């Protein structure tokens, strides 16, 4: 597919961290300028819980993409579709739930 | 039946959805419901609320601390009722404890009133002693936001604003009648006041949903009479005689 | 009343403010309140406040420990009244609850006295019990500061009211005004309110002592004036003219 | 936009370590000069927390200064208004607000 | 001007570290020699609370001095009126009060 269709916890961390090109030597005078043409791309830890059941679909769909191959996601934070991909997605399974954890790097191509 | 003043509580009733429709659309009707019967007692729920902390360090008069209300509770609803294994609905509750879905429940107050809550069974209990009928005892715990019996009251505003006054002379030692109809097409929920224009020839009294008004000194004297806040009024004039 | 002896405190009065002004300025009026009748129990939240530390190394005399007033807090205002769901005031109480906003409520002692609060509803609840009245149990956390009672030491009583109007004609186009003399010896701490008796023939606007009285339709029109709570109150005339 | 508006809750921490040119003699003895010539600049770590819809104006606010760039800003410690440069400005997702965390640097540019 | 004139709280550290030349080799012998004149100078790490007013003048105090610029101390641990310097000073800036971490170093120049 091309969508995660899950719903993800309360509490997720969105990180920005801009890419801008600084030149200052020791406590001098500073420059700045906005490096890259597409800003920042942000970075969304987010957590999901799943029954036991339903961790096999998500945890094949993540394992399929497989770390490249982004796909299509819309964060309850802007509300706005992205592209992102995800490289860790750690799994905590408990007695009848599954707890992911996982980061999206938003992309462009 | 009525809702607008306070009742006893004997008689309230206690059902659980068994259907597929909307529990929360139609709770008047016990169609699909079936009763709880032998109820013990019942403690419904508490609503409460989280509270987030809503200072900042650019306001001014910092002495006091400031908050705000946040996400909302539904609380936990217990009961105990008479043990009857036997007794489908008791059947029911263990196989809603068991299977944990989330289900409907309502209880019907005396009024003619509804709560209909939503949650699932947290605890079943059962209290064994000699000379005492042993009971079952549940608590429910409730998710998201419930229908509270003020959500299907109504209110009424059809302006029927009427005031027939007595509109005659009275007489020392004596007094009149003032009459307001309360019916914007029959209908009311509101509230009403009435004065003299001088209080010093007349007196007015409110009371029985009437004015009744003393002529203490003589002359033309004049009442108004607004209802609510101010929504509507009128104005009365009463002749007192030196006879 | 009499704020400088003791009281007996039957006859204490909740109120929530609807009104768009400032609760804090005239908390005596009962102009813009509603009622919260049928109240079982009373609880005002007791003022608090934390400590910070103020010992110090460099000080002499460090055997005994040293502190200050930290910030203040206005508790928890809880009180128990009987449940009728179906009258406003309750319905208002369980819409406050679920907008979550902050409104203003104040209490009424038999003293003259008056202790207003701003806040939240934090908690709503019901206790069910059979030979007992269903009692709605409510909570609310206030925020800011409050207004306690001992901040208004003067009250002047008043004790006077008039009315002149202009009791002549208005023409179509044009407005008219009503002079409200409020002056018992100058000071004073209370306001009013006017009405239209007929809300077709003319309209009253009231704003800042100023109340201007349109002719919308010829004849004669009455004007009711009633000044707070509705101790003091009058009528004016005012005469229209089709051309 | 130029200013920022938003209010910072709970008790920000004000960093100060001003830059100076020490050389450590003998027997105790040293040598202290301020290296720099204009003051010191302080930074602010700070905390805002706003309304789930409110994040959105806050984050593109940011966004639109992105590292580089700076705003006016007034703090709540000295009450004098200066020019900061924020460059991470984490968000922390919850059910009804979001809690941004930040690193104001104030810039003489 | 030049002395602190300020009370710090109750919880204040002092550490010593002493300079000495020494000189040993695996586990063998072990040799040891005073090193310098002025033995140890201490640091105190130091803590105040003071109003949200009195905020800017212990702050235009620390920064006027900023660094270098030591001045006259009179500690509660000896009572004895010493040189220091003060490098970082950080604050935190509650509702009501401000409370400032700083350290003193002593000198001697």
């Amino acid at each position: 597919m091309k969508t995660f269709r899950w719903k993800v916890k309360p509490g997720m961390d969105v990180a920005s961290v801009p890419s801008v090109r600084k030149v200052r030597f020791g406590d001098g005078y500073s420059q700045r300028a906005p490096a890259g043409l597409n800003a920042n791309l942000k970075t969304y830890s987010v957590t999901l819980s799943v029954p036991r059941e339903e961790a096999t679909v998500l945890e094949s769909f993540l394992e399929e993409h497989g770390g490249w191959k982004s796909f299509l996601w819309t964060p309850p934070y802007e509300w706005r579709q992205i592209k992102v991909t995800c490289a860790k997605w750690s799994s905590r399974v408990s007695m009848l739930r599954v707890e992911f954890s996982a980061e999206f790097e938003q992309v462009v191509n | 039946p009525n809702p607008t003043m306070p009742v006893k509580g004997a008689g309230t009733t206690l059902w659980v959805y068994k259907g597929s429709g909307d529990p929360y659309a139609n709770p008047l009707s016990d169609v699909d419901w079936s009763r709880l019967a032998k109820v013990k007692d019942l403690t419904p729920g508490e609503l409460t609320a989280e509270s987030y902390d809503d200072s900042y360090l650019d306001d001014e008069d910092a002495d006091w601390t400031a908050t705000g209300q946040g996400q909302k509770s539904a609380g936990d609803t217990s009961f105990t009722l008479a043990w009857m294994p036997g007794e489908q609905g008791q059947q029911a509750l263990l196989a809603w404890f068991n299977e944990g879905d989330t289900r409907a429940y309502k209880i019907r107050f005396p009024n003619g009133t509804v709560d209909v809550f939503r949650g699932w069974v947290s605890s079943i209990g059962k209290a064994v002693t000699a000379k005492e009928v042993i009971t079952r005892t549940v608590k429910v715990t409730n998710v998201g936001r419930p229908s509270m019996a003020e959500d299907r009251s109504t209110v009424t505003a059809a302006t029927g604003m009427t005031v027939t006054p007595a509109s005659t002379s009275v007489v020392k030692g004596q007094s009149t009648t003032l009459t307001v109809a309360f019916q914007p097409e029959g209908v009311t929920d509101k509230s009403f006041r009435a004065v003299s224009a001088d209080k010093t020839k007349a007196t007015v009294s409110v009371s029985g949903m009437t004015i009744t008004v003393n002529g203490v000194a003589a002359g033309k004297v004049n009442i108004p009479v607004v209802s609510g806040n101010g929504e509507f009024a009128a104005v009365a004039e009463i002749t007192v005689t030196a006879s």
